[PDB]
RNA sequence: CGGUCCGGCCGGGAACUCAAAGGAGACUGCCAGUGAUAAACUGGAGGAAGGUGGGGAUGACGUCAAGUCAUCAUGGCCCUUACGACCAGGGCUACACACGUGCUACAAUGGCGCAUACAAAGAGAAGCGACCUCGCGAGAGCAAGCGGACCUCAUAAAGUGCGUCGUAGUCCGGAUUGGAGUCUGCAACUCGACUCCAUGAAGUCGGAAUCGCUAGUAAUCGUGGAUCAGAAUGCCACGGUG
């Protein structure tokens, strides 16, 4: 079968699906290397798989939309740590001090009426 | 081959006369795509709240727009005939044709 | 906002109508590559009021041509004073 | 600059263009029409274009042509 | 290294040097030595003279240089002697086009003082 | 700080070398929220250091990043009518963070070409202490150790 | 000024919505002067009808109304006379056909509009402005009502300084969302001012 | 999984992303430490979320006879063949200046050229307007779809790859002016916006003084909307990197 885990991060949605193939990366049916495995987060996306073994152990078909470079980066990273919970909770424990479960909660603060952009207070007179 | 947009102002209210269609199927007619739900449209307004000057002031409101989606698969002239006539529930637009 | 002023609205949404969309029509194909007989834009010397583009856009209520809402066809006052008591179906004060 | 297909003018200026050259010239003309692009069969005339205040003379020039009779009406008056 | 007007440019690449013309912005400077068989960098260190006057004559066409300042200076004496509102300004050192007076006209009217 | 006292965030390490130092370096370079080029233009005038000195890469920065190191500083006090401004001991923690804004600032007033080669040649240049960045210390330095009497 | 409309804050909840119906851009604005004309008419034909509250739905090309009297009777008249009249004219200004309900008014001191009118009434029938306020506030607390407070001000009484002069009694968290507040405005034309009033009134709890 | 014109496109599938209704979940609750054995605070565990989790809405009695008679309403006062009313043209766009708020820059953390990867949120029938065709261009001709998770407004820009420039008033910067055009509008002189050609100020980091922001923020990059025939560096909103 296959072994799912969604995970995601600010606007980002990405899927990540895991069989015991190879440490090869099916994203948006494209190389690791062929959309962002080498920019501003060359290899965040390689992360789940650091004390988890890999490099040929485990073969990954992944999907992302929404969003922008590190945050589908992270989104996936999220993702595939959740849909490694398939060996068991017991490298889903030490895969936390990694910090690779939380969801980043953060998200673009609003706009609001008043200022010139979130916190950005539009600079006033002298006195 | 017979679908229903329905829309209003009121969420717990389209959904509910909704259900009446939903039931008002699957017990005559049959079949039914279930209540499919669509995005909403959230039309925002804001205007300044002062009648003079102050523009930091302003209020800010909104018109969320919800949807439901039908989709009845076997039109019985039994359920077709059921639909109608026994529509009620005002202040939500159906529409059926295309 | 000045009884006068607001009639005078009401006569050029009327002309607008009277004539324009009507014998105005008879500028848009008249006056565009359909070749000049220049009798053309000339009879464009209807009214003057006649015409959408003459037309203010005034709070439905009050007259007051500032602060307008295509939606609802109201001035910021006027749609507020109304949308703190029911009147304006579905708005509520929102937030995100 | 403008106008694209077919220069403008009003027409009660026409006509008073037309009419002042069967039966002469004469005094200044008066239009409010600081709107119309002076046409070459203007030329040689005293056409008085008003200003705000008042009516200025301009006596139409071999190629004033293209332009607007507004254009010689100074109206705020500077200084 | 003059070419239809007195001007001796060189040094850069060919598209940006004939800018120096008083009558070329990269457009032109674009027909122009793509109106030749001319490369868009090649310097003048490799132009040879009968490779330059293929130019010189390119360039002999559009008014440029004296001519053209001659031209325009004619052009906005012409707006001066109608007695307009474009001349009126031209002669009154203030900002043709309609941009606010009442602040901000400081390039056509000059630094402040009184 | 006026109650509720803290700590610090931490971040992740450099993405090419493992460090927080240099990771905290890159940070203190970017500007306008460009990492993508901010750490492209750190790792190559580490690189240009790196051949240039050939004394290995990782202390290339260490050991230049030594030099700028401070010790103490001065916190003004505004007493009483009077400016009275005493030194204090600079933290092992702030002081690297600080020598690494001087060497970043320092580069950047710098008349080179690249901000690669610009950093690079402060950086070199504290290896041997003469830089403007170095000059900051017999600077801070000056300041205390004369309002050292306010001890 | 500082406080938020204790009427339209409640509106996702606790509280109605005196125009229910449903439209889209196109004719929402045409519908909306309708709307607030038909009351508009509707208020000065029954303003002696103690009428409290009037409310619309459009139910395809058509339109109800449900007007909330104290007064029904008066308002329906004699075996459908009054409801008739109004029938037509509301039909020849919405632009279709018109229902009309009378829903009645249970215990109108409970009405927060129909005790300002009431208060209204008084000052333009120059009664002392502390007795109508006291007198509301107390046979308002008379029958339930959690909480309750009436503010009246400018030009009390005939001065040329301007006051305010509220009367709070019970309990009133203007705060809570989930408490049922009837809120309302009632504008008295005094003949040397106009007088505002405003009331709340507190029923309860969820 | 099956058909394949490599398109989720045809069955189909209902897992997943997502959509929107209803729910659960976090409470100092537990472990420990400090603390008067209390409140709390600190640290730890689990946990998507720890100590109001993030952001909103919500603004007490009151203060300044603060602001608004021009939104509306209204006591009083005043003109009423005029302070009312219709029309045309102009002015609200003036310019020796001074102040506030902003946009754009002085540049190689970049300018230019080509190729190219990733959003979010919204608007739309007197409307959004494919495609094709014509123009170097703004646009124009002909014309499908869509009252809208279907169609169109859109083709994100920072970014990344190569090539160029080598610190120059420059290949930066784009003001100003000349010439010729486009569109909306009865009409672009006063006074529109945009495009093509040429033109290239001041500016090389800004005295005294002074403002904003404590995390997905500041900084920075683009996107949409309201008013609107047609005038956004403003306003409101949106997400990128961080
Ligand atoms: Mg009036
Ligand atoms: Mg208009
Ligand atoms: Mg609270
Ligand atoms: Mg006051
Ligand atoms: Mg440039
Ligand atoms: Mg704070």
């Amino acid at each position: 079968n296959q072994y799912y885990g969604t995970g995601r991060r600010k606007s980002s949605a990405a899927r990540v699906f895991i069989k015991p193939g190879n440490g090869k990366i099916v994203i948006n049916q494209r190389s690791l290397e062929q959309y962002f495995g080498r920019e501003t987060a060359r290899m965040v996306v390689r992360q789940p798989l650091e004390l988890v073994d890999m490099v040929e152990k485990l073969d990954l078909y992944i999907t992302v939309k929404g969003g922008g470079i590190s945050g589908q980066a992270g989104a996936i990273r999220h993702g595939i740590t959740r849909a490694l919970m398939e060996y068991d909770e017991s490298l889903r424990s030490e895969l936390r001090k990694a910090g690779f479960v939380t969801r980043d909660a953060r998200q673009v603060e609003r706009k609001k009426v008043g200022l010139r952009k979130a916190r950005r207070r539009p600079q006033f007179s002298k006195r | 081959r017979i679908r229903i947009r329905l829309k209003a102002f009121d969420h717990r209210l389209i959904d509910q006369a909704t259900a009446e269609i939903v039931e008002t199927a699957k017990r005559t007619g049959a079949q039914v795509r279930g209540p499919i739900p669509l995005p909403t449209r959230k039309e925002r307004f804001t205007v300044l709240i002062s009648p003079h000057v102050n523009k930091d002031a302003r209020d800010q409101y909104e018109i969320r727009t919800h949807l439901r989606l039908v989709d009845i698969v076997e039109p019985t002239e039994k359920t077709v005939d059921a639909l109608m006539r026994l529509d009620l529930a005002a202040g939500v637009d159906v529409q059926i044709s295309l | 906002a000045k009884q006068s002023m607001k009639a005078r609205e009401v006569k050029r949404v009327a002309l607008a109508d009277k004539y324009f969309a009507k014998r105005a029509e008879l500028k848009a194909i008249i006056s565009d590559v359909n070749a000049r007989w220049n009798a053309v834009l000339k009879l464009q010397t209807l009214p003057r009021d006649s015409s959408p583009s003459r037309q203010r856009n005034r709070c439905r209520q009050t007259g007051r041509p500032h602060g307008f809402l295509r939606k609802f066809g109201l001035s910021r006052i006027k749609v507020r004073e109304a949308a703190m008591r029911g009147e304006i179906p579905g708005l509520k004060k929102a937030s995100w | 600059r403008s106008l694209k297909k077919g220069p403008f003018i009003d027409l009660h200026l026409l006509k008073k263009v037309e009419k002042a050259v069967e039966s002469g010239d004469k005094k200044p003309l008066r239009t409010w029409s600081r709107r119309s692009t002076i046409f070459p069969n203007m030329i040689g005339l005293t056409i008085a274009v008003h200003n705000g205040r008042q009516h200025v003379p301009v006596f139409v020039t071999d190629e004033m042509v293209g332009h607007k009779l507004g254009e010689f009406a100074p109206t705020r008056t500077y200084r | 290294a003059r070419i239809a007007g007195i001007n001796i440019p060189d040094h850069k690449h060919a598209v940006i040097a004939l800018t120096s013309i008083y009558g070329v912005g990269k457009t032109r400077s674009k027909a122009i030595l793509a109106a030749a068989g001319i490369a868009e960098d090649v310097k003048i260190s490799e132009l040879s003279e009968g490779q330059i006057d293929t130019l010189r004559d390119e360039v002999a066409k559009f008014v440029v240089e004296g001519d053209l300042r001659r031209e325009i200076s004619m052009s906005i004496k012409r707006l001066m002697d109608l007695g307009c509102y474009r001349g009126l300004r031209h002669r009154r050192g203030l900002p043709v086009r309609g941009q606010r007076t009442k602040t901000n006209a400081r390039t056509r009217k000059g630094p402040r003082k009184p | 700080p006026r109650r509720r006292v803290i700590g610090q965030r931490k971040i992740l390490p450099d993405p090419k070398f493992g460090s927080e130092l240099l990771a905290k370096f890159v940070n203190i370079l970017m500007v306008d929220g460009k990492k993508s080029t901010a750490e492209s233009i750190v790792y190559s005038a580490l690189e240009t250091l790196a051949q240039r000195s050939g004394k290995s890469e990782l202390e290339a920065f260490e050991v230049a990043l030594e030099n700028v190191r401070p010790t103490v500083e001065v916190k003004s006090r505004r007493v009483g009518g009077s400016t009275y401004q005493v030194p204090v001991e600079v933290r092992p923690v702030r002081r690297n963070a600080l020598a690494m804004r001087w060497i970043v600032e320092a580069a950047r007033k710098r008349g080179d070409k690249s901000m690669a080669l610009r950093l690079a040649n402060e950086l070199s240049d504290a290896a041997e202490n003469k830089g403007t960045a170095v000059k900051k210390r017999e600077d801070v330095h000056r300041m205390a150790e004369a309002n050292k009497a306010f001890a | 000024g500082q406080k938020v409309h204790p009427n339209g804050i409640r509106l996702g909840i606790v509280k109605p919505w005196n125009s229910t119906w449903f439209a889209n851009t196109k004719e929402f604005a045409d519908n909306l002067d309708s709307d607030f004309k038909v009351r508009q008419y509707l208020t000065k034909e029954l303003a002696k009808a103690s009428v409290s509250r009037i409310v619309i739905e459009r139910p395809a090309k058509s339109i109800r109304v449900t007007i909330h009297t104290a007064r029904p009777g008066i308002v329906i008249g004699k075996k459908g006379e009054d409801v008739e009249k109004l029938r037509k004219v509301v039909a020849d200004i919405a632009g279709v056909p018109a229902q009309i309900n009378i829903a009645e008014v249970r215990k109108p001191e409970l009405d927060a509009k129909l005790v300002a009118d009431s208060i209204t009434s008084q000052l333009e029938r120059r009664v002392m402005f502390r007795r109508a306020m006291k007198r509301a506030v107390q046979n308002a607390m008379r029958l339930g009502a959690k909480g309750i407070k009436v503010e009246v001000s400018g030009r009390l009484g005939g001065a040329e300084i301007a006051r305010t002069e509220w009367y709070r009694e019970g309990r009133v968290p203007l705060h809570t969302l989930r408490a049922d507040i009837d809120y309302n405005t009632s504008e008295a034309h005094t003949t040397y001012g106009v007088i505002g009033v405003k009331v709340w009134i507190f029923k309860g709890e969820i």
